[PDB]
């Protein structure tokens, strides 16, 4: 799954 | 800023905000959805190989979880991990493990002692002088006589669900994985009503239900455990002139501040697996199987098994059962449907789910196990030194808890002591050395506080704390000169 965090 | 970039939603570029700071992307439609707006709980965040936002699944199917290509991996969906060891306890590892499980050794009579009911548990726990000189674990067959109040068979976690809440949200463990994650109740029920088919095992064992009005009242402590528990000391559940004596002197403590681990409810999946380690704190525990089926694996809290343990622990490698490398220090007692597992201090032990079960247990500190309690600190400490842990895993307030048990209840007893005869020896010898082991630790606490500053948050001031101590030696060595006197 393609994810990201800011 | 810029739209694409915008949940989701909660239609905001910044949730409110646990969602930490993390979206999730639709490999569909490719809009961004916090993780707390994508209609997944965590337990879902990394099993999706293609995932479908709501929007999108009925036009689109549902979304598709990795291929299971490495079954005796954590990472069990990672295809670089298949040439890697068998991990302890992956499915593989789980399933080959069952099938020789049983050629673990029995206890000897000094390490377990299996009692029919409460009434000879009683006896036979005064014979060996009680929770003071609590050492060894007990099996009770029939609760009758230990004064525990639990659920009356039949009561199963579909009460559980409706007593606590569809919605309510409990800490579970994804085997497999060996990791833990955030799920609905209602979300573990549906899998564990599917018994045919489970793809992944989950078994809950962090449900702390103290604070359900409704819950904490259908299964309790044993009495005993209930007496000589700290928590319990400390915050007493009392009420009227009694609760309001209590705050007329500094006795009062914030229920924000308890330690909620007395009450805890665990359900788990056959063939769930929990790996080897010892009850944070040092903390003794009572377990109850309602139903189902537990086998524990343990070994004594001695210094050899300590040692083998804490590298154990602190070691990378993950394919070495503790066993295999305990030297024959690892037992096997099993626990059925109806009876009590009553564990003291120290024990590390693993335990494996044959059968769906269900089970209400406790975690809880007391005087008797002073030593042993503070001992497993030191091993938790030095095992931390290493390897990175969160905080959840270890006893919430342990050292405050000792600050409040020092000065509200052993010093004051001290005290009144010292104001009339008195030598603690002829009525509360036990209380006295508990004080000096309590004072002893206490002492390297402050120490190393005042060589490195206090910690982050909170809560006792170094001041306060400085004072505690001096009015602890003062009426110690008080009591000191009046044993010298007799
Ligand atoms: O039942 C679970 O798998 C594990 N429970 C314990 O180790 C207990 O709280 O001491
Ligand atoms: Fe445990
Ligand atoms: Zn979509
Ligand atoms: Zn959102």
């Amino acid at each position: 799954a393609r994810t990201k965090q800011t | 800023p810029k739209e694409s970039d915008r949940c989701g939603g909660c239609g905001k570029f910044t949730h409110e905000d646990k969602n930490d700071f993390q979206w999730i992307g639709c490999d569909s439609c490719q809009t961004w959805y916090h993780f707390l707006c994508s209609g997944l709980e965590q337990f879902e965040y990394y099993l999706y190989e293609k995932f479908f936002c709501p929007k999108c699944v009925p036009h689109t199917g549902h979304s598709i979880r990795y291929k299971v290509v490495a079954p005796h991996r954590y990472r069990w969906y990672s295809p670089n991990e298949k040439h890697l060891g068998i991990e302890v306890g992956s499915k593989t590892w789980i399933e080959d493990f069952i099938t020789r499980e049983n050629t673990v050794p029995s206890p000897t009579d000094d390490e377990v002692c299996i009692v029919e009911d409460g009434y000879e548990f009683r006896r036979e726990f005064e014979k060996l002088g009680g929770a003071d000189n609590w050492g060894k674990v007990f099996m009770v067959k029939d609760m009758d006589g230990l004064n525990m109040t639990m659920p009356k068979p039949g009561f199963d976690l579909e009460d559980v669900v409706k007593i606590m809440g569809s919605d309510y949200e409990v800490d579970t463990i994804d085997v497999y994985n060996q990791s833990t994650y955030s799920m609905k109740l209602d979300t573990f029920r549906k899998l564990f009503r599917d018994t045919k088919n489970r793809p992944l095992l989950y078994n809950f064992l962090s449900l702390e239900f103290s604070d359900n009005n409704e819950m904490k009242e259908i299964a309790k402590p044993p009495r005993f455990v209930q007496e000589i528990s700290m928590v319990n000391r400390l915050w007493p559940d009392v009420s009227g002139a009694e609760y309001i004596k209590l705050l007329q002197r500094e006795e009062y403590l914030p229920e924000d501040q308890r330690p909620k681990v007395e009450q805890f409810c665990l359900a788990g999946m056959a063939g769930s697996y929990t790996d080897f380690h010892v009850d944070f704190g040092g903390s003794s525990v009572y377990y109850h199987i309602l139903k189902g089926e537990k086998i524990f694996y343990i070994a004594a809290p001695t210094e050899q098994n300590f040692a083998a343990y804490q590298a154990h622990e602190t070691s990378p490698d993950t394919t070495t059962w503790f066993g295999d490398i305990a030297n024959g220090a690892v037992k096997r007692v099993v626990i059925k449907e109806g009876q009590t597992l009553l564990i003291p201090a120290g024990w590390i032990h693993a335990v494996l789910t044959p059968v769906d079960s269900l089970v209400f247990g406790g975690n809880f500190l007391h005087l008797g196990n002073l030593e042993m309690q503070m001992r497993v600190y030191h091993l938790e400490n030095a095992i931390r030194k290493e390897i990175r842990s969160e905080e959840k895993f270890y006893f919430p307030n342990f050292e405050l808890l000792h600050w409040m048990y020092m000065r509200n209840v052993l010093l004051e007893k001290i005290t009144e002591a010292n104001q009339e005869g008195s030598d603690m020896r002829e009525q509360e010898k036990n209380i006295w050395t508990a004080s000096q082991i309590m004072k002893a630790e206490m002492e390297r606490w402050m120490d190393r506080e005042l060589r490195l500053g206090p910690e982050k948050n909170a809560i006792l001031p170094t001041d306060d704390k400085n004072k505690i101590m001096i009015s602890v030696r003062k009426q110690i060595e008080i009591q000191t000169k009046i044993q010298n006197a007799k």
